[PDB]
């Protein structure tokens, strides 16, 4: 309703409001929380904490990326009013790491809080890329940012054995010449010792000696629980249940497909800040693909996408900052990827925020419309004016004299 | 670039040798590492010299 | 060397002053954003920069054509195009509007991968 | 260089046919080696630059020329390419350039090169 | 994470303002150099900036 008038009822377009990006901006206190918890209740269908679309379900579709838990409450309803909430918090959440680009597992593993050793990043991309070859060998081309799985542990057992002392044809001190090197994945493996010669040399191996804190660092994160959503710890069988054919699964429940869930929360409350931003650009770019893969099927029938997706960023000041170091590249990336192009594919990003002068203007530039609330700051007062457009003697003269 | 990258990584050898137990041993870790041993890890890098003698390796 | 631009822009404010600073004749529709305004009227000759005020007031179909292959600034109605040039936008309310449609998520994932990758 | 099956190779051009594997690094002097200047230098250009090759999206520009039939192309494959952005293979007035379709981050190389054409 | 700040300060165009924008209520006092007038003007809501003209005379 009509602020000046209470009697008056306000409508917009509906089809030129969801379809294209929204930012939402403001300040604490004046409900921004409360202004997208209300405009989300009215879309998705909720009145008076009651569904209207109780004998069908509407086709409504919503993602959004919680990092503090408290918008649960806003669509937890009584069950037997059927709304059913795909709630994702960070000890359901199931994403394989095998999925996984190349810098989303180089930074996840390889990356240290000191500098690396010289041949260890190729070491490990070697390991990675022949273990998704050998567990994989129906598929024809192989990479290493293709997305087929692979045991961790086994890559870990081929760095374990840096211990290589008889070489610098094969020589290795197990059995008597075994020559493959696949059975390095298999067992940790134990060699002999440097103080003995034949026919040819037995001394220490070419990596001999320099991968040792690789392993400290890296078997730490083998037994990481806080990590546990990446399915890292494999040895677990629920952790190996899921393999390249079970692809399939673990992206309806991103959909909410599997409980038929219009509202999909996934809350990454539990996330560590260091495996934050990969987890984001892995279900930005995962979600770009399908949508993609799906627009371009439908193309030859000559019809455009059916189920459009709609993704709202909770405070997303964090992951896309307007300046910042390394650690959000990825997300960035990702939400870039969505923010340019999706409007072809069936993508929508309201992205909100608390400061949105601290937001990359790569992405808030392509927003075709706003609701700002309450603003404090005056850099905020300044930037929003700048970025709408329309500001003409009205609309910047009541961003701080909002209530 | 030179100093702080050894300063760091005496720092970390330090932290390390002085608590075994710590896996993520960090140089923002507030663990205990003295400070004299670090002077000293910086007064022999300073004062170092490499033997190329051949047959045995350059220690 | 028979190479000459005509720019079309939402924001004029944001495209680089190296070429719309070139444009001698210009096409001014309705413009909602005083950046855009200031940058528009800085650009314009000063012959129309009196007649320049109108641009946040152009009705639908209507510009303003100034520079010099027009003797004097005129407000100029447009006549539609035939055949219209329309976008295959997706629009999300309707669709939304409709009961939940199952993708079958099945040829979508066998098409991630054209052969095996 | 020295290659692992020993032979020296004198002429580097042999890298573009294929890749070659190289020996160890030894300290004694019967069989001393020591790294190349580029040594271990190309990793992350390497892995971004396959990365690059191996995109399914970008297959306009023809990257995957190992196993696709992309090497037909050639010098003699030519200004006939020229005159498709132009329109003399059919004729046409107009030469519309869509790129909705073109991934974000190579958008504007190719707005440059046709330009530049 | 309750943990706040009230900022204390003579010379507001001194320190920096990344941190006296954070502030939403102000205690203000006489202030008799004109450059943090005006910052202090700046700073404040809109609703105050006709009774804060009394800052010089606050005694």
């Amino acid at each position: 309703n009509l602020a000046q008038n209470e009697e008056v009822s306000f409508t917009l377009d509906g089809d030129k409001f969801f379809s294209k990006h929204v930012a939402v901006v403001g300040s604490t206190g004046s409900g921004k929380s409360c202004a997208v918890a209300k405009i989300l209740q009215n879309v998705v269908g909720i009145n008076d904490a009651r569904n209207i679309n109780k004998s069908d379900k509407k086709n409504s579709h919503i993602i959004i990326f919680d990092i503090h838990s408290e918008y649960k409450s806003a669509f937890e309803i009584d069950k037997n009013e059927d709304f059913n909430l795909n709630y994702l918090d960070v000890e359901k959440l199931k994403l394989p790491y095998w999925l996984m680009n190349s810098e989303e597992l180089e930074t996840l593993f390889i990356e240290s809080n000191e500098q690396n050793s010289h041949n260890q990043v190729s070491q490990f991309k070697r390991a990675v890329v022949l273990n998704k070859e050998k567990y994989n060998p129906e598929f024809k081309k192989i990479t290493y940012d293709s997305p087929v799985y692979f045991n961790i542990n086994e890559v870990f057992n081929y760095i374990y054995n840096l211990n290589e002392e008889v070489i610098n044809l094969p020589k290795l001190s197990n059995g008597e010449l075994v020559e493959n090197r696949q059975i390095y994945f298999n067992e940790k493996l134990e060699f002999t010792s440097s103080n003995t010669s034949k026919a040819t040399k037995a001394s220490n191996g070419p990596f001999n000696g320099e991968f040792n804190r690789f392993l400290s660092r890296f078997e730490t994160k083998l037994t990481d629980k806080r990590l546990e959503f990446l399915l890292l710890n494999q040895d677990v069988e629920e952790n190996s249940k899921y393999r390249t054919e079970h692809f399939e699964d673990i992206l309806k429940q991103f959909m909410g497909y599997l409980d038929r869930s219009n509202v999909s929360i996934i809350d990454l409350s539990g996330i560590p800040f260091e495996v934050l931003s990969i987890t984001i650009s892995l279900i930005s770019r995962l979600i770009f693909d399908f949508a993609f893969h799906y627009s371009k099927l439908q193309h030859q029938k000559d019809e455009l996408n059916d189920i459009p997706f709609m993704i709202v960023c909770e405070e997303a000041h964090n992951y896309i900052p307007r300046t910042g170091g390394i650690e959000f590249k990825a997300a960035k990336k990702s939400i870039e990827r969505i923010a340019k192009e999706g409007r072809k594919y069936g993508l929508s990003l309201m992205v909100v925020s608390q400061r949105p002068s601290e937001v990359s203007d790569t992405i808030l530039s392509q927003c075709n419309n706003f609701i700002n609330l309450r603003l404090t700051n005056i850099n905020d007062q300044n930037y929003i004016k700048n970025l709408l457009p329309d500001n003409s003697r009205s609309i910047s003269e009541i961003l701080p004299t909002l209530g | 670039h030179n100093q702080v990258s050894q300063f760091k990584r005496a720092v970390v050898l330090n932290k390390e040798k002085y608590n075994p137990e710590f896996k993520k041993i960090t140089y923002d870790s507030p663990v205990y590492f003295n400070i004299n041993e670090v002077f000293n890890y910086i007064y022999n890098l300073n004062e170092e010299v490499i033997n190329k003698i051949e047959g045995e390796p350059s220690l | 060397y028979g190479l000459s631009l005509m720019v079309v822009s939402q924001r004029p404010s944001e495209v680089s002053d190296t070429i719309l600073s070139q444009c001698n004749n210009f096409i001014n529709l309705r413009l909602t954003n005083i950046n855009d305004q200031n940058y528009i009227k800085n650009l314009l000759p000063d012959n129309s920069r009196s007649i320049s005020e109108i641009l946040p007031t152009l009705g639908a179909g209507e510009c303003l054509v100034v520079g010099d292959s027009t003797p004097i600034p005129s407000i100029v109605k447009l006549e539609l195009p035939n055949p219209e040039p329309r976008s295959q936008s997706i629009k999300f309310h309707k669709k939304w509007s409709e009961s939940w449609r199952t993708p079958s998520f099945e040829e979508v994932i066998m098409r991630w991968r054209k052969e095996n990758g």
